Order: structure tokens, then C-alpha cells, then sequence
């Protein structure tokens, strides 16, 4: 089986461990923000993905860097309801791809939270992201509700595909 | 009434192993360590000797000393079980009394040394119950294990169902384009609370 | 601090026989080594700590190789390695990577093995750094009414050392002792929850001695040392106090440990300078140096009657 490296990262309270766990165990959990991290193995297609959830807080997000080296896939869980944080998803978001570490990296982009009325959907979030900005970039966004666990194996689909056509 | 540590020395004064159960620096622990191989006195018929400041009991343990370090106020004879008890957890764990088997078995002493004694109180403790809490095989964390065993394996399945799921829906998406009584109990207690009373207490 | 001036918990002088395993080596073992290489690597990384080696460079390769592990062995030895590793910057700062390891002792605290929580709590009663403690309050809290009375009886020890160095992290913890204390069946957790009152409030524990003052000769030899500490202490105090428990320490002459006789004995000569008591003090002396064979106790009893003849 390949073995495949990625990291998944954003703002506190994103859903981030919510997914990890929805895809490990088939359940919710309902997570208190990650002070930390989790490293799961998800197999999907004969791929292991070896995940890493790390913590979105603001003490946590200077060590980000150290989670760069080695990464394969970048996954960026962003509350699609948390209209304010937006911008400071998107500069942590600029500030990550700067890094010369993740060049190479494909970027999947999950718009978490679609279940709630107030969420903004894929294509509001892709232009505040600005993602259509990226060059030299494989990326994707796919709207996902963790709860139900919509979208995240289309986004997983994507991911395993793009990985699979790089070497 | 505290034990301040317990250490196993080689007969030439080299403590190989210390554990402390009090707040102690590290020069001062060192400094009574150094100290007790030029204390003990040989000939004596006890194993004991006193400091200004500290009390070490001892055990020879062929090659060896068990060494306690105490308060001089400290209580002899729980000192002594303690010495005892100490004395029989090292050949549970080192199969011969010498520097090396001790130097290699040096975490699993300390281990078991920390189960005798918290905060420089003896713990109400034997042997196999020592070697029941280092072993520290737990039923629940068994029960824990076998229950999320059987969570991964569902997982598990339940990923293989999808991805074959989702690899279909692809296929298929690019296929369609009376007797006088003597003695009361506790008169012995009253009697030596009216004679305190008598003396003016 | 100096690692002379700091607090040492822990001594080994093994002799390093080998060559001394270059840090490099030490990271690879700790990163790609197998289980039993882990332990062994981890085991000289404390050993080299110990004898006052800095390896600062390991911290984040135990932090993601070492510590996600579920090894018994390896989890013990990690509380001996967080014992000894430095947790501040040298300004006295909280090092920004111990936040992962406040995580893991929150998990090791919910652990499924009751010797892993146990563990775990003896070792928080060795942490100075307060806010390492704040957010493992909650789960220590939980582990009073643990089912196992090893991790009950560890529980009230960590809430004795983070009440005593720490008293804003937790201002109830003499009452959630005491109700602890009247509520316990174990006397092993009896003793060290009325050890814990004992220094932390005199008054909560002698209300719990009052209540059961006439059944202290039935108590285990271990929680009537302890009740013998509390009176000695308190009678010291307040002299006051010292008609009350005369009785309770003349039966507690007549125990069957003879640990409690001599603790007993040398309790009521400070208790009452009456010739009667002082008499069933030395008289008990006697009998113990009599009838201990061991000549370690025969000359130090024997020091006590020439400190009561002093007097």
C-alpha cells in the first residue's frame, strides 16, 4: 500500500478532529478544540493516508511548521458558518503555502459546517480564500458536513487521485 | 517520622541507585550519600548510625547495602520493616546482589521503590502487591482494548464498503458518460486516669 | 537553578562501561527503533539527563516517537523522564512543547489501567509548574471515586501536593478530603486523606478523629500512627487539648503493633508530665526493649528513657 503523508490544519473549532474521527470510527465525536494533535491512518483505495489533526488555536498555529516537513497533502478545514475568521483563515492559509516545505504539497480544502443555514458555500469560500489565485497548485474544495460525514470521501476520492498521478 | 531516601550502595561506598520521597537537592542527597561509607562502623552487632542531622539504616546484601536514610526522630522499628521490605524487592527484580544486575534493573528498583513509600510515608504494602501494581495489568484497560478492537474492525469494513461504493459509482459514471462478677474492661485506663488525677492533672 | 540546586528525586550511578550513545544515535533508536530499542534508548537518555547531560534536542523526538506509545514500561519511564527534564526557559517561562505533554497526562489520567491513572498521580505530586496542573484539575478530581482503590488513595496524595504548593488550583480540597475521609472503606486511602487534613486542617481532621475516637484501637496499625501524629501535633499547639486524648494514647499503649506502642509511649510523656503517665510510658519502653529482639530498637528505646531521664 502507498503510504501517504498529510497534514490537516485550520482555525479552532473548524471541525478538524471531527472529520478524523468520523473517517477512523464512522463516529462523531464531539471534541473540545484540540490543544494538540491526533495522527490517524485512514486507508481509502489501497492508499494509507496517514492524517495529522493539528490544533487551530492561535498558541498552537506558530508550530505548524514543524508538521511541514515530509508532507504530501495538505487538508484545510475551514468553518464555512465563522463569516469573521475568514480573512485570518485565509492569511494563515497564504502564510502556510509561502512556505518553500509545502510546494510541492496538493491542497484540499474542506468548507466544514454546510448543515448550518448560515453557512457560506464552496464557491463564497473559494473566492475569500482566494484560491483561484494559486498557481503551480493542485487544489480542491469540497463542502463537507462532518456530522453526516457528506463530502468527506468525495474530497478523500479527489486526494487519492491527485497523489496517485504525481509520481 | 519521615524516610528521606533509599539507596543501594556497593561495600566500596558507590551508590548505584537513589531515590528520593522528599524535596531534596541533588548536592545534598549526594553529599549524605558520600558521607555514609565513612560513617558506618564495622564490628558493631547493629546497622544503624547516627549524623548531627540524619539516621542511615543499613542491610549488607552480600556485595551490597541496602541504605535508608532517615530522620533521627524518625521511628526505628517501621524503619526497619521498611529496610526489610526494600532488602526483599531488590532480589525480585535482580537475580544476583551485584553492581551490575542492579545498574541494569535500575528503573524496575525504582519502580517498586515508589510503590513503598509516597511523600516519605510507608505505604501499607507487601511484596506481591508490589509486583501486582509494577506489572500494572489492568482488567478495564483489557476490556478497553477488546472494545475498540471490535470499534476498528466495523470501521474498517465500513471504509471497504464505501470505497467499493464510491470505485463502482465511478465505473459507472464513466460507463454511462446473681454471680459476682471480677474484672470490668477498661478499669486499667481509669485506674491510670485517677492516679493522673490524684497527681494534679 | 543549577542541577545541583534543583530538586533530585532520582539517583543512578551506573557506570557508562560503552561508549556514550552520541545524540544522534539516541534520536534514530527513539525514531525507528522497535519497542524494547525505544526502552533502552529512553532509559539511557534519563540515565545521561541524570549525571547532568543537556539534551535539549530529544524533548520533540520523546514528544512524537515515544510518548503516543501504550507500552507499561515506557509509560513508567516517561514519568521519570518528565521528573528530571527541564520545563521552563531558563527566564522561568513554560517551554512551548510541554502544552503537548499536559495533553498526554490528561489522557494517561482517563487511562482504561488503573496503575498507568495511579502512576500518573504519584507523578503530579512531584510537578511545580501551576499551569500544567489547571487544566488536569478536572480529571484528578475524577479519579477520587475511581473504583480502584490504588487510584483513589494516589488521587488524594496529588491533592495534598497541589493543595499545599498550589492552594488556588483547588480551595476545596479539604473538604472534598474530608467527605472523601468519612465515605472511604480502603485504609490505605483512609490514612492518606487523614494525613492530607492533618496538614492542611487540624480542625476537619480532629472533627473526624471525635467521631470515631472510641474505636481507634480497632483501626489498622498504619491509620493509628497517623491519628498519634494528629494528636501529637495538636496537643502541641494548643495544650489545651491534651485532657482529651490522654485516654485515646493510654489504649493505644496496649496495641498489638509495636510500632504504635512506641509512637504511643513517646505521645503521652508529651501529653502529661503526671508520674502515673510517665510511668506507663517508660514501663511500655521496658517492655518493648525486652521483648524486640532486634538491637537496633533495644538501644534506641533505650535513648528514650535517657531522654525522659533528663527530665
Amino acid at each position: 500500500k502507498k503510504e501517504m503523508r498529510i497534514l490537516m490544519v485550520g482555525l479552532d473549532a473548524a471541525g478538524k478532529t471531527t472529520i478524523l474521527y468520523k473517517l477512523k470510527l464512522g463516529e462523531i465525536v464531539t471534541t473540545i478544540p484540540t490543544i494538540g494533535f491526533n495522527v490517524e491512518t485512514v486507508e481509502y483505495k489501497n492508499i494509507s493516508f496517514t492524517v495529522w489533526d493539528v490544533g487551530g488555536q492561535d498558541k498552537i498555529r506558530p508550530l505548524w511548521r514543524h508538521y511541514f516537513q515530509n508532507t504530501q497533502g495538505l487538508i484545510f478545514v475551514v468553518d464555512s458558518n465563522d463569516r469573521e475568521r475568514v480573512n485570518e483563515a485565509r492569511e494563515e492559509l497564504m502564510r502556510m503555502l509561502a512556505e518553500d516545505e509545502l510546494r510541492d504539497a496538493v491542497l484540499l480544502v474542506f468548507a466544514n459546517k454546510q448543515d448550518l443555514p448560515n453557512a457560506m458555500n464552496a464557491a463564497e469560500i473559494t473566492d475569500k480564500l482566494g484560491l483561484h489565485s494559486l498557481r503551480h497548485r493542485n487544489w480542491y474544495i469540497q463542502a463537507t458536513c462532518a456530522t453526516s460525514g457528506d463530502g468527506l470521501y468525495e474530497g478523500l476520492d479527489w486526494l487519492s487521485n491527485q497523489l496517485r498521478n504525481q509520481k | 517520622m519521615v524516610l528521606l531516601a533509599a539507596a543501594v550502595c556497593t561495600k566500596a561506598g558507590k551508590a548505584i541507585v537513589s531515590r528520593q520521597f522528599v524535596e531534596m537537592t541533588r548536592t545534598r542527597i549526594e553529599g549524605l550519600l558520600a558521607a555514609f561509607p565513612k560513617l558506618m562502623n564495622t564490628g558493631k552487632q547493629h546497622t544503624f548510625v547516627e549524623t548531627e542531622s540524619v539516621r542511615y539504616v543499613y542491610q549488607p546484601m552480600e556485595k551490597l547495602y541496602m541504605v535508608l536514610i532517615t530522620t533521627k526522630n524518625s521511628n526505628i522499628l517501621e524503619d526497619l520493616e521498611t529496610l526489610r521490605l526494600f532488602s526483599r524487592v531488590i532480589p525480585e527484580y535482580c537475580r544476583a546482589l551485584e553492581e551490575n544486575e542492579i545498574s541494569e534493573h535500575c528503573f524496575d528498583l525504582i519502580f517498586a521503590f515508589d510503590e513503598i513509600v509516597a511523600l516519605g510515608y510507608r505505604e501499607n504494602v507487601n511484596l506481591a502487591q508490589i509486583r501486582t501494581f509494577t506489572e500494572m495489568d489492568s482488567h478495564e484497560e483489557k476490556v478497553f482494548r477488546a472494545v475498540r478492537e471490535t470499534q476498528e474492525r466495523e470501521a474498517k469494513a465500513e471504509m471497504r464498503r464505501k470505497a467499493k461504493e464510491l470505485q463502482q459509482a465511478r465505473r459507472d459514471a464513466e460507463r454511462q458518460g446473681k454471680a459476682l462478677k471480677l474484672g470490668a474492661k477498661g478499669k486499667e485506663v481509669d485506674n491510670f486516669v485517677d492516679k493522673l488525677k490524684s497527681e494534679g492533672e | 537553578m543549577t542541577a545541583a540546586e534543583n530538586v533530585c528525586y532520582t539517583l543512578i550511578n551506573v557506570p557508562m562501561d560503552s561508549e556514550p550513545p552520541s545524540e544522534i544515535s539516541l534520536k534514530n533508536d527513539l525514531e525507528k527503533g522497535d519497542v524494547k530499542s525505544k526502552t533502552e534508548a529512553l532509559k539511557k537518555v534519563i540515565i545521561m539527563i541524570l549525571n547532568g547531560e543537556k539534551l535539549p534536542g530529544l524533548l520533540m523526538t520523546i514528544i512524537r516517537f515515544v510518548l503516543p506509545l501504550q507500552d507499561h514500561t515506557i509509560k513508567k519511564l516517561l514519568l521519570v523522564f518528565w521528573e528530571i527534564v527541564p520545563k521552563t526557559t531558563p527566564d522561568g517561562r513554560l517551554l512551548h512543547e510541554m502544552i503537548l505533554v499536559c495533553d498526554a497526562y490528561r489522557k494517561d489520567l482517563q487511562h482504561p489501567n488503573e496503575f498507568i491513572r495511579g502512576s500518573t498521580l504519584r507523578f503530579l505530586c512531584k510537578l511545580k509548574e501551576a499551569e500544567l496542573l489547571e487544566p488536569l484539575m478536572p480529571a484528578i478530581r475524577a479519579c477520587l471515586e475511581h473504583r480502584h482503590s490504588y487510584v483513589r488513595r494516589n488521587a488524594v496524595l496529588a491533592i495534598y501536593t497541589i493543595y499545599r504548593n498550589f492552594e488556588h488550583l483547588i480551595p476545596d480540597a479539604p473538604e472534598l478530603i474530608h467527605d472523601f475521609l468519612v465515605n472511604e472503606k480502603d485504609a490505605s486511602c483512609k490514612r492518606n486523606a487523614f494525613m492530607m487534613l492533618i496538614h492542611a486542617d487540624q480542625d476537619r481532621a480532629l472533627d473526624y478523629l471525635s467521631t470515631c475516637i472510641d474505636q481507634v484501637q480497632t483501626f489498622g496499625d498504619i491509620l493509628q500512627l497517623v491519628i498519634v501524629e494528629l494528636i501529637y501535633k495538636v496537643c502541641h499547639a494548643n495544650p489545651s487539648e491534651r485532657a482529651r486524648f490522654i485516654r485515646c494514647i493510654y489504649n493505644l499503649l496496649q496495641s498489638s503493633s509495636p510500632a504504635v506502642k512506641y509512637e504511643a509511649a513517646g505521645t503521652l510523656v508529651t501529653l502529661s508530665s503526671a508520674p502515673t503517665a510517665i510511668k506507663a510510658a517508660a514501663q511500655c519502653y521496658i517492655d518493648l526493649i525486652i521483648k524486640e529482639s532486634d538491637n537496633n530498637v533495644k538501644l534506641i528505646v533505650l535513648d528514650r528513657l535517657v531522654e525522659l531521664k533528663e527530665h
